[PDB]
């Protein structure tokens, strides 16, 4: 119950857990340029607003 | 008595495009091992 | 902006609850609309109407939580007489976990988000205590 | 032994070989003359010696 | 104020803008960006500028022909499009020319800061320097300074367009 | 001031002329009358179908020698400066690179259309 | 976030200014020169494996030059590094020097007359 | 490609380069990015198929746009102030936009989406060179700039660099995608200290170069772009792997390896400035990067994979071309860590 | 500033705009590039002929002159594309992934 299961749940298996669902969500990119270059869009648009506006 | 060391199956699981397979990316394909596609049949 | 995060941090800890909710749900709303700007360019939702749709959910559940949060945080702080202690945060924000496991519907999610946000809340509390700096000026 | 022309024969390559030497030998005389200005310079400048 | 002559041909500038920004078939986009060089030189030429509003005006014309063949060989579809034959391209449309009227009535009834700073009108010939001399054009031997003040700046242009003409060689050569 | 007035005389009396050829005469269309134009026949296909270029090359090319065009047109003005040596061997250093790139151009078979 | 690149009577490219003949010169048993050479012969020793030869033996002169050549570029390196600390520490005990007020020189109390709070371990 | 075509591009290439990093008027920075580009397009199409020309339609099309942006924070700076010097951005606006638009140039979070595809799509000699010399005039101007950037901005671009890189790491078989999430992860990490200190900039960028060198150079060695091609190399080059093997260990930054110094320099700097919390979240996510060379190690040299018979042949042949500098590189990217106080000559 | 300055400066946002987002045509995001090109040249002029600096009246001209090198840089890429596809569509573009 200890050793074999909940020690083994919290630490290590939740961290490749939560690294695996984190790199299978950033890497699943198809490789069109359309929906890269309307989330750079939205970055310069963030950008401009949230640190451009503050200084 | 010997070590034990990688077989076929074990080899296999880095054979595909990514690692860590989804439904989404099963159908994502290797690149061929030249880096050449086959032309397109887009007759003009 | 950092004009939300002051409005939300002019008004003192245990007073006022209702318009520190307010103030922090407005943050969580802006930040599940950045989610869901981001979420739509990158992954296209076949349909106008879905991608409202999309917009809406996380919008909301983003806004949720972060009126959870406040609410529960300053709720804690002007019952207990205690201003200043990280446990109201870590209160808050793992009442806010509880929220999100809530809205997805899984008790795992539930129970991960409730401890991971409470520390990480209580975290940010000690931080504002002690002038812990994120991005540090260059002193040297 | 071999069968081909295998451009490493029994004999080095004597002009490659006395290139390598020499810049060996030349780094090290160059190495060795400016330690010594260096020390030199530097004693005139601190008033050593 | 004064007949706001240079203020309607940038509004003019802005809707060719937009025009071909909303991107329809790229005939019609190189019409746009044609009547956006055209009224580019005028309001150029409004400030003293005559040479640079010309040249750009007809290096554009070049460049737009130049399009216009490869719009024929390699952008052309069965329908091609015009802004109302489309609902994104005329949304497009319609969009940029209502907040560029946003902007000019928040900027003109009102002085407001858009993104970087503001603005009150006056018109464009309030900021004129009222200078009185000279046998010459200071634009004219501005430009022709490159010739005895830039000669890095020749250096490095002469060089990038034989580089390019070699790229273009070496692109298109396929196999 | 004056070319505008120019400018919208010769547009205003273009339009006029066009509006007096579409509203003086009697008009009688018909689909057969409005038909595109072969010589005999009805099309085979399209006309807005993608019609191949030979001189693509040529027309690349157009477009770096047309900004050539751009660093030249000084010169007038350029030959008044005192400094006229300097002048002279930038002016004829820009002309030789644009003589190699042609000649470039012309041995590697860039000049020929497309079979 | 640049330092000393902006310093006053500095010469752009110099690698190795005049006034920093004025410091002793590295010796030539440097253990730093020492494990310089110890790199050349290592660099030596990966290129005779690399190229299927005899890793000890093949190349006596190949691995003898690399082995100078680490040598003399190390000691260069060396001497520019020393004389760039110290720059730093002229620098830092100039403008110590030049703001008294900044650096000041307060008595200093003995252990005897400090109270220092006692924590009982137990 | 004709050899002397080839050369006068590399040429071209490297004196764009020259040009930004020469340069004091901001135009002529620009006419050096812009040189830059037009020879390196070329180069990435050296070796014609689909692949090559998607490839470097994704990278004119960035670098183009990246460019744009640089040439109007460039005119917003000079009418808030008639300078062309490059000395310190004059309006924070124009400031914002030139970051932005030299984030883009190198490829940081969130403009990282163009870096793994363009280095699958071209060959090995090309994403050398694209993940070695391109990042040098980007970083010049940033260091140039450093006074004038706002910390938050840069820092957030170079902690998410950080993060994605190691996510995408993760998921890859591909080495050139692998070289290329690295790539991202170690930008991040040389943006982080940039406000700080740019010799600590510096400093990274030598050794990330002189490492991403030597992995380059074995990959074309032993010419494997995958990881199952890769796992053949120890039936017919033993050496080579056990080499890749040492320099995937100094990748990940492990003590006393050589790719330790830089981390362990910036996280350092970063506590003169009262800056933990960021140092600390930078190590921890370093471990990704970690993970993804140790798995590459175990499929490569580790453990031996299964061969195929017609290797047999290929042990009777020898490598035709000699790399000169793979061993300085190897030895260079491992063994200086004893010498880490040499760092003060690049201030 | 005057209503000029903002009215350049948001047809460069505009051009930018349109660039960053796509439709099918590739030729159509040139044009963008190209009307961002005129908007710079265009604002440059203006700020140069303002403030009187006679020896910048040469740099829009050394702008132009770079535009046309990406021009022809896109507009041979975009050749290239077509010979592989029959169209300039960026869809086609998607043999590389993330
Ligand atoms: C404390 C104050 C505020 C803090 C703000 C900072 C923290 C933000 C946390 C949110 C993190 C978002 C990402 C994780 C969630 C997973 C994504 C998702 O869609 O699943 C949703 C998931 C269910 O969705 P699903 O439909 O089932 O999808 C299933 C798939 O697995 C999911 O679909 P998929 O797997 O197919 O992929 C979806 C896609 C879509 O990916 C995304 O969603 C994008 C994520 C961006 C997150 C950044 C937003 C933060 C903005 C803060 C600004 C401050 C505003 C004030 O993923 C990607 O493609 C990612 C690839 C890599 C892209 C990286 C570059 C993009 C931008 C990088 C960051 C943004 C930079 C901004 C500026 C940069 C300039 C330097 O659950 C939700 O619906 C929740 C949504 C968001 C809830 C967040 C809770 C926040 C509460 C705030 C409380 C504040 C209280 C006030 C206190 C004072
Ligand atoms: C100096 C630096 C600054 C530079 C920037 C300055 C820019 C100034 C100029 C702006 C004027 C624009 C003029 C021409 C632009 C050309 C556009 C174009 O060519 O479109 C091509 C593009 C592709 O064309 P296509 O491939 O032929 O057609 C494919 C179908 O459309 C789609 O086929 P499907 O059925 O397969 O797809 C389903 C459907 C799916 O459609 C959707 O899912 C979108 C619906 C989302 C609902 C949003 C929630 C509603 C409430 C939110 C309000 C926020 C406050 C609320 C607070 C709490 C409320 C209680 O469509 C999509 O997937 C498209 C997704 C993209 C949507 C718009 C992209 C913006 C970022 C993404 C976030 C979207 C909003 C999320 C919420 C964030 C906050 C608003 O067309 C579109 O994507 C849609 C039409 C676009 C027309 C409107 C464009 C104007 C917006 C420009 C920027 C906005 C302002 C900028 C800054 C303002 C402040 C400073
Ligand atoms: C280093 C050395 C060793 C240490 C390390 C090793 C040990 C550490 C880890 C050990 C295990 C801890 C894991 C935590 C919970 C994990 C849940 C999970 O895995 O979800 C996935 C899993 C997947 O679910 P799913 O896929 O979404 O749907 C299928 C379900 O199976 C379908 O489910 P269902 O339909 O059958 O029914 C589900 C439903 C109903 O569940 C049931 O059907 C059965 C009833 C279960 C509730 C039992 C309550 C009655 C007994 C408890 C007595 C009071 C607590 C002890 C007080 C001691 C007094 C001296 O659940 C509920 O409604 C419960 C909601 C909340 C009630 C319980 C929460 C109390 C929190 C504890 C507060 C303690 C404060 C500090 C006290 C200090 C003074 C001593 O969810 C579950 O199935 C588990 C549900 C039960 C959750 C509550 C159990 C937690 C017990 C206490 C946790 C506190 C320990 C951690 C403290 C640190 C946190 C900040
Ligand atoms: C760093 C220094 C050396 C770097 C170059 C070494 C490269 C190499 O391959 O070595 C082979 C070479 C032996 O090769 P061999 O005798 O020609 O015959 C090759 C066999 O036929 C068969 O050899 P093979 O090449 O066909 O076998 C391939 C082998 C080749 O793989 C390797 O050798 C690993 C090297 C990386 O790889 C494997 O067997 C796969 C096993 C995978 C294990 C993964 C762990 C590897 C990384 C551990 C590296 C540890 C640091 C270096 C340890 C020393 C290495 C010699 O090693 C040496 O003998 C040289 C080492 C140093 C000896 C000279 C020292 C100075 C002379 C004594 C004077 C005392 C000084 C003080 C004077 C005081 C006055 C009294
Ligand atoms: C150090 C290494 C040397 C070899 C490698 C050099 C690599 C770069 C290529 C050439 C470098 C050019 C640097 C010189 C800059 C020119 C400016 C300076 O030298 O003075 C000019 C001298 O100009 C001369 O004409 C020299 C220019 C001749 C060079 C043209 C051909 C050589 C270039 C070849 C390489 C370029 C790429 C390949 C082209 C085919 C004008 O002086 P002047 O007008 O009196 O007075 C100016 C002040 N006023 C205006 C106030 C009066
Ligand atoms: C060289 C260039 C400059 C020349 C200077 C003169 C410029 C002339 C402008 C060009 C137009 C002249 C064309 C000549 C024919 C007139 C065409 C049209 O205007 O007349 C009819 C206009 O009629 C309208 O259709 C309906 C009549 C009334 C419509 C209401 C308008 C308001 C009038 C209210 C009347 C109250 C009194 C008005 C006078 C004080 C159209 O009839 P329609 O059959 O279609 O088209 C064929 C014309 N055909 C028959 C000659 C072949
Ligand atoms: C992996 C370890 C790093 C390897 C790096 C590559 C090694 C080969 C490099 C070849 C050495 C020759 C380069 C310089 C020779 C003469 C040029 C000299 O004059 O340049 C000076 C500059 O000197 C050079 O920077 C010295 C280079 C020495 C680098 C060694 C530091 C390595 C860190 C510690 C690791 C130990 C490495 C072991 C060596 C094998 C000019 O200074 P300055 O123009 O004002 O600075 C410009 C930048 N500023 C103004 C912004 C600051
Ligand atoms: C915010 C984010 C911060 C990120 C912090 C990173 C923590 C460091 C650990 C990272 C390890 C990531 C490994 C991982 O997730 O891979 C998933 C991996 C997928 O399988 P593959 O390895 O690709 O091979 C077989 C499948 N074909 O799943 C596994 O097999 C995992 C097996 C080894 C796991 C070892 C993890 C040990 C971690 C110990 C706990 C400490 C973690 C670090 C943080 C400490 C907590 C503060």
């Amino acid at each position: 119950l200890l050793d074999l299961i909940w020690l083994e749940t919290i630490l290590p298996k939740t961290t490749s857990f939560i690294q695996m669902k984190m790199s299978i969500m950033v890497s699943n990119q198809k490789g069109l340029i359309k929906l890269y270059f309307l989330s750079f869009l939205i970055t310069i648009m963030i950008s401009m607003t949230l640190f451009n506006y503050h200084e | 008595a010997r070590q034990w060391q990688p077989d076929v199956e074990w080899a296999e699981q880095f054979g595909g495009a990514v690692m860590y397979p989804t439904k989404e990316t099963a159908h994502w394909k290797p690149p061929p091992w030249n880096d050449v596609d086959p032309p397109k049949d887009t007759l003009v | 902006a950092k004009t939300l995060l002051h409005k939300y941090s002019d008004i003192p800890e245990g007073t006022e609850c209702h318009r520190k909710a307010y103030a922090s749900t407005s943050i969580g709303g802006a930040t599940g609309l950045i989610v869901s700007a981001y979420s739509i360019a990158l992954k296209p939702p076949a349909s106008f109407l879905e991608g409202v749709a999309r917009t809406g959910r996380y919008t909301f559940t983003s806004a949720a939580i972060g009126a959870i949060f406040g609410l529960t945080s300053c709720i804690s702080a002007q019952v207990r007489e205690k201003p200043d202690d990280p446990l109201n945060y870590f209160i808050g924000g793992c009442a806010g976990g509880l929220t999100l496991g809530a809205r997805t519907r899984s008790y795992g999610i539930g129970a991960a988000a409730c401890a991971y946000m409470g520390l990480t809340a209580a975290l940010v509390k000690m931080g504002q205590l002690e002038g812990w700096q994120v991005f540090a000026e260059p002193k040297v | 032994k071999f069968y081909i022309r295998e451009p490493p024969h029994g004999s080095p390559d004597w002009l490659k070989v006395g290139l390598t030497l020499g810049t060996s030998v030349f780094l090290w005389i160059y190495l060795i003359k400016q330690h010594k200005e260096d020390v030199l310079e530097y004693k005139r400048r601190n008033g050593l010696e | 104020m004064t007949m706001y002559i240079a203020f309607i041909l940038s509004t003019i500038f802005v809707i060719g803008f937009v025009g071909f920004s909303s991107k329809p078939s790229p005939i019609y986009g190189g019409l746009g960006l044609i009547v956006s060089g055209g009224v580019g030189c005028g309001i150029v030429l409004n400030f003293g500028g005559s040479f640079l509003g010309l040249m750009v005006f007809l290096i554009y014309l070049g460049g737009m022909l130049v399009v216009f063949g490869y719009t024929t060989a390699m952008a052309t579809e069965m329908y091609p499009e015009v802004w109302v034959s489309n609902k994104t391209v005329f949304g497009a449309f319609v969009s940029g020319l209502m907040m560029e009227f946003c902007m000019v009535y928040y900027a003109l009834k009102e002085e407001e800061v858009e993104i970087i700073f503001k603005f009150n009108g006056l018109g464009d010939w309030v900021i004129y320097d009222t200078g009185d001399s000279g046998f010459f054009s200071e634009e004219a031997m501005g430009i022709a300074a490159l010739y005895s003040y830039g000669t890095w700046l020749v250096i490095v242009t002469g060089w990038s367009l034989l580089i390019g003409v070699v790229v273009i060689m070496e692109i298109t050569r396929g196999n | 001031m004056n070319i505008m007035l120019t400018l919208l005389t010769n547009v205003t009396l273009a339009s006029l002329l066009v509006l007096i050829a579409f509203w003086l005469p009697q008009l009688n269309a018909y689909s057969e009358k409005t038909s595109p134009y072969e010589c005999g026949f009805d099309p085979m296909g399209s006309a807005r179908l993608p019609f191949s270029m030979k001189f693509f090359l040529v027309a690349i090319t157009f477009l770096l020698f047309d900004l050539e065009i751009a660093l030249l047109l000084p010169l007038p003005w350029a030959s008044q400066t005192n400094n006229l040596k300097t002048m002279l061997t930038m002016a004829l250093f820009l002309l030789i690179l644009l003589a190699a790139s042609l000649a470039y151009e012309w041995t590697q078979k860039g000049l020929e259309w497309a079979e | 976030m640049t330092m000393m690149s902006g310093r006053p009577g500095r010469v752009p490219l110099q690698f190795l200014p005049n006034e920093a003949r004025s410091l002793p010169p590295p010796k030539l048993t440097d253990p730093r020169l020492v494990y310089m050479g110890f790199l050349g012969y290592c660099s030596g020793l990966i290129d005779n494996a690399i190229r299927r030869r005899p890793v000890v033996s093949a190349g006596l002169h190949r691995q003898l030059l690399y082995v100078t050549s680490f040598v003399f570029f190390g000691y260069y390196l060396l001497k520019r590094q020393d004389y760039m600390y110290a720059l730093r520490d002229h620098d830092m005990f100039a403008y110590v020097k030049s703001h008294p007020e900044d650096f000041p020189e307060k008595d200093k109390k003995t252990y005897g007359e400090i109270l220092e709070e006692f924590h009982p371990v137990r | 490609m004709n050899p002397i075509i080839y050369t006068t591009l590399i040429m071209t290439v490297m004196s764009g380069t020259m040009l930004v990093m020469i340069s004091s008027h901001w135009l002529l920075i620009w006419i050096g990015f812009e040189m830059n580009l037009l020879a390196m397009i070329p180069v990435l199409m050296k070796n014609f198929n689909p692949r090559a020309t998607e490839a470097a339609t994704k990278y004119f099309l960035t670098q183009a746009t990246a460019s744009m942006m640089l040439m109007m924070a460039i005119i917003i700076n000079l009418l808030y102030s008639g300078q062309w010097t490059i000395t310190k951005m004059f309006n924070p606006v124009a400031m914002t936009m030139m970051t932005m638009a030299l984030a883009m140039k190198l490829g940081l979070s969130p403009f990282h989406f163009w870096v793994p595809e363009v280095t699958q799509g071209i060959s090995l000699q090309a994403g050398l060179l694209l993940l070695t010399w391109q990042k040098l005039a980007p970083l010049s101007v940033l260091c140039q700039i450093s006074q004038s950037i706002n910390p938050n901005l840069m820092l957030t671009m170079a902690m998410l660099s950080i993060l994605i890189g190691g996510w995408g790491g993760l998921n890859q078989t591909q080495l050139r995608k692998i070289m290329a999430y690295s790539s991202i992860a170690h930008m991040g990490w040389m943006t982080a200290v940039l406000p700080y200190n740019t010799t600590m900039t510096i400093l990274n960028l030598l050794i990330y170069i002189t490492m991403t060198l030597a992995m380059f150079m074995l990959l074309i060695h032993s010419s494997a772009t995958t990881t199952l091609s890769l796992s053949h190399t120890w039936n017919k080059m033993p050496v080579i792997t056990s080499l890749m093997m040492v320099t995937l260990l100094s990748m990940g930054g492990l003590p006393p390896l050589s790719g330790f110094m830089p981390k362990w320099m910036i996280i350092q700097e970063m506590t003169k400035n009262e800056s933990i919390i960021m140092p600390t979240l930078m190590a921890m996510t370093a471990l990704l990067n970690l993970y993804f060379y140790m798995r590459l190690a175990y499929s490569s040299s580790l453990t031996m994979f299964p061969s195929t018979n017609n290797m047999k042949m290929k042990w009777q042949f020898e490598h035709t071309k000699q790399m000169k500098l793979l061993p300085t590189m190897i030895v260079l990217s491992t063994l200086v860590l004893p010498m880490t106080p040499a760092l003060s000559s690049l201030n | 500033m005057p209503l000029v300055y903002m009215n350049i400066i948001m047809a460069f946002a505009i051009a930018l705009a349109g660039l960053l987002m796509y439709r099918s045509h590739l030729m159509s995001s040139l044009l963008c590039l190209e009307g961002m090109m005129l908007s710079l040249f265009i604002m440059s002029t203006l700020i140069i002929l303002n403030t009187h600096f006679t020896l910048a009246n040469m740099m829009p001209i050394i702008l132009l002159v770079f535009a046309a090198c990406e021009a022809a840089l896109g507009l041979s890429l975009l050749v290239m594309v077509s010979n592989t596809y029959g169209t300039d569509y960026v869809q086609n573009l998607n043999l590389l992934q993330c």
